[PDB]
Formats: structure tokens, C-alpha cells, sequence
């Protein structure tokens, strides 16, 4: 990423930084726990209450 | 058939007086999710204890 640069010529590179992306740890974040907008539903069926 | 929750007491601790009484909120069992068999069993022991607190 060009550490230093004068104009055309005499600059200097340096690598960039190591960026790891990668999943969460334990999958934190995959699925809405304590999200009252939008939760799970674990119930029998005839769903009048989970 | 639910019974009623008891009006728990404000004790203030200048003076020593009672600065009134709100309802016991904060020991409530929520039962929102409760069929007809354990609606049975969480009212039954609201039961008990207000026949604990009517002794």
C-alpha cells in the first residue's frame, strides 16, 4: 500500500496488514438469542404458545 | 381463579415509618406459556402462600 511515495518514482512498499475473517467464536452471533423483535418458537403443534 | 398478589410493605429507614405498600412484583411466576395442567400447578401454589400470609 505505498508506505511513502514522492510523485512517480522513489516510493516505498510495505505489505499491509494480516486481517483474519472468520466465524464467531462457539457460533456468537448466527442466530438471535434475546432478540425481542424476532425469536424462536419451540413448541408442540397448534402453536398457541411456545 | 387466580388469586390476588400480596401488597408487600416500604420500611423507611429514618423516622421508622411505613412509606406505604406496593404489590409483591418481582416474586411472580410467569405463567404465560402454561397449558391447563401447569396453570393448575402455578396457581395452586399462589395459593399456598397467600394462605401462608392469611395465617
Amino acid at each position: 500500500h505505498f508506505a511513502d511515495f514522492v510523485d512517480d518514482r522513489r516510493a516505498t512498499a510495505a505489505g499491509n496488514r494480516p486481517n483474519y475473517i472468520g466465524f464467531r467464536d462457539n457460533f456468537i452471533g448466527m442466530m438471535y438469542y434475546n432478540s425481542g423483535s424476532n425469536t424462536g418458537s419451540f413448541s408442540s403443534q397448534t402453536q398457541q404458545l411456545n | 381463579d387466580a388469586p390476588v398478589t400480596p401488597y408487600i410493605w416500604q420500611y423507611q429507614p429514618q423516622t421508622g415509618k411505613a412509606a406505604g405498600a406496593r404489590q409483591n412484583y418481582g416474586a411472580v411466576i410467569n405463567w404465560l406459556s402454561a397449558d391447563n395442567n401447569m396453570f393448575h400447578r402455578v396457581q395452586t401454589v399462589n395459593r399456598a402462600r397467600n394462605l401462608i400470609d392469611e395465617i
